[PDB]
């Protein structure tokens, strides 16, 4: 509950501007650890924030996935809808 | 990993 659905297109070089920590191999939830100024993650509707817990990536439940599996899902450009990365997050 | 910098278990996307 209290979930926020964010869509964002990458910059011209394929970057979104956020960092993540966590994943199944780290025994902790996937959390946004940094959002860089002026990047898609900082300028989206609403902003992606540090501490937000990632629940879905492009509709996919990532609970049992490792950190690097989550990184590849973020970079999987063909799983985006209309070029937008979709994140379903829980604010801290 | 996946052509993104990883350090301290944190990846830049």
């Amino acid at each position: 509950d209290n979930l926020v659905l964010i869509r964002m297109k990458p910059d011209e070089n394929g970057r979104f501007g956020f960092n993540v920590k966590g994943g199944y191999d780290q025994k902790m939830p996937v959390i946004v650890s940094r959002v860089a100024p002026g990047t898609p993650a900082d300028l989206c509707v609403p902003r992606l924030n540090e501490g937000d817990q990632v629940v879905l990536i492009n509709g996919r439940d990532i609970a049992e996935h490792t950190h690097d599996q989550v990184v590849l899902f973020i970079k999987a450009s063909c799983e985006r809808h209309s070029g937008e990365l979709m994140l379903l997050v829980r604010p801290n | 990993s996946w052509e993104s910098h990883k350090s301290g278990g944190e990846t830049r996307l």
